[PDB]
């Protein structure tokens, strides 16, 4: 049984080796990821997708000007929104849009300042009502 | 003049805030520095939490790989 | 205690004290939202069983992925604390079962992709009509458009060469519903630009050049033509007779 367990852990060993190899890449990056995540958190709540893209590209150029590292493939949902949280948001009744998921993660990650919602359709009033139950 | 990560990150936050207020076309109206403070508090809290989680994950994977390698060596010796 | 502030009025009046100390978030409908909503509506109105199976498959796939991640975390936590070998065997057997479940459940994708490729034209026409209606809404305060009204218009279309028939019924019903919300000049604007949009999407490039010439000579900006074909579409001959006889309202 021990030999079978050792032989069956090839994929787990490969994943551990990849994680150990990429730990240097993440630790070289972590400050930049935190900066861009916080800029998402406190700056593009009230911006549309085009303004978000323009702000993000000029932020990326400016951040590369000062020579601090960040992902070439960085995304907000892939960093802050967890799978359990995404499952809860989708089962509450939220849409599948990336913009809506980004804004939802912005709203529910604010334990300091109260969030303001401008929802003309009045959809996430009942989504949040579903989230907190009775 | 920049020597560590701290000066670079405070400069990048100040300069990005200036650019963001410049695009908004505030004109002669005063610029509220509340966004800068909120972003800085979010930055310090999030980097503390993420550093703690990443260090815990790294030591977790390290001790798991060490235990697996020790078991493999013990099985090979026997 | 957690506080939330909700407002259904875009471009309202937020005091500076409230504005400076909250996380202001807008919530507007984008291209992807309307495209996904119209795909869901046309799928649940055309093949309801297919749509139900697809949504159940998506939910099952994401739940299985979540269970796989949780199982990996539990396996790592269990091996960190060191019978046990039988528990690890059961865990990897369950993980393998999850993986083969994903492999067997990932075979319905090509049909969904084909449906996406088929109905992308309906999605892009819907979002273009919605963009035109939002242009009308910002031209004057009474001509605003809501996404629920547009989706209910689709529901009315489906309650009342196949994709072309859906598109034809869509244009006819959206005009017949949203002509009454505009005055006469915007009635003419909407009708003529929507007939232009349909003919630009359907007909060829010479048709597009001809229609640009017609609108330009009606706009006193472009003079002369047209590039009219010899075997003319009969309607174009009548339109050029109308514009040559100076009968603009006709």
């Amino acid at each position: 049984r021990s030999i079978s367990l050792v032989k069956s852990l090839t994929f787990e060993k490969e994943r551990w080796l990849n994680t150990t190899k990429q730990f240097s890449k993440t630790s070289q990056e972590l400050i930049g990821n935190c900066i861009i995540s916080s800029i998402y958190e406190t700056y593009f709540g009230h911006l549309n997708e085009r303004e978000r893209g323009d702000m993000l590209v000029i932020l990326k150029r400016l951040l590369g000007k000062f020579a601090v590292k960040y992902d070439v493939n960085y995304r907000f949902i892939d960093y802050l929104v967890t799978l359990d949280e995404k499952m809860k948001w989708l089962e509450c009744g939220l849409d599948k849009n990336d913009y809506f998921l980004e804004n939802m993660s912005i709203v529910m990650n604010s334990q300091d300042a109260v969030p303001f919602l401008l929802d003309p359709s009045s959809h996430m009033i009942t989504v949040i009502s579903n989230y907190y139950g009775n | 003049p920049i020597q560590t990560i701290r000066d670079a990150v405070v400069n990048i936050l100040i300069h990005f805030d200036r650019n963001f207020y410049q695009k908004m076309k505030v004109g002669v109206n005063p610029r509220s520095p509340g966004y800068f403070i909120d972003g800085l508090r979010a930055l310090v809290k999030l980097v503390t939490a993420k550093y703690q989680d990443l260090q815990e994950n790294q030591r977790f994977v390290n001790v798991g790989l060490e235990k697996l390698n020790e078991s493999v060596l013990k099985v090979n010796e026997l | 205690f957690k506080l939330f502030i909700h407002s259904c009025d875009p471009s309202g009046d937020i005091p500076i004290f409230l504005r400076s100390r909250v996380r202001l978030v807008h919530f507007v409908t984008n291209k992807e939202s309307i495209e996904t909503r119209i795909f869901d509506i046309t799928l649940t109105e055309e093949n309801a069983e297919m749509q139900r199976k697809r949504e159940d498959l998506i939910k099952l796939n994401t739940e299985y992925r979540l269970k796989l991640k949780n199982l990996e975390k539990r396996l790592l936590e269990e091996l960190n604390n060191s019978e046990l070998m039988v528990t690890l065997n059961n865990l990897k057997k369950e993980a393998m079962n999850i993986e083969k479940k994903l492999s067997e459940s990932e075979e319905f994708f090509p049909q969904f992709d084909n449906l996406v490729e088929e109905y992308s034209i309906i999605g892009k026409h819907s979002v273009k009509i919605f963009s035109m209606l939002e242009k009308f809404g910002q031209f004057h305060w009474f001509y605003g458009i809501s996404i629920g009204q547009f989706l209910s218009c689709f529901k009315r279309v489906f309650i009342k060469t196949r994709v072309d028939e859906i598109l034809w019924l869509l244009y006819q019903e959206v005009y017949c519903q949203f002509s009454t919300a505009l005055d006469k000049k915007f009635k003419m604007i909407m009708a003529m630009t929507m007939f232009c949009l349909y003919k630009f999407d359907i007909e060829s490039e010479q048709y597009k050049e001809a229609v640009l010439t017609m609108i330009g000579v009606l706009s006193e900006s472009s003079d002369g033509v047209p590039k009219l074909t010899v075997d003319t579409n009969d309607d174009l001959r009548y339109l050029w007779d109308y514009v040559t006889t100076k009968s603009y309202i006709s």
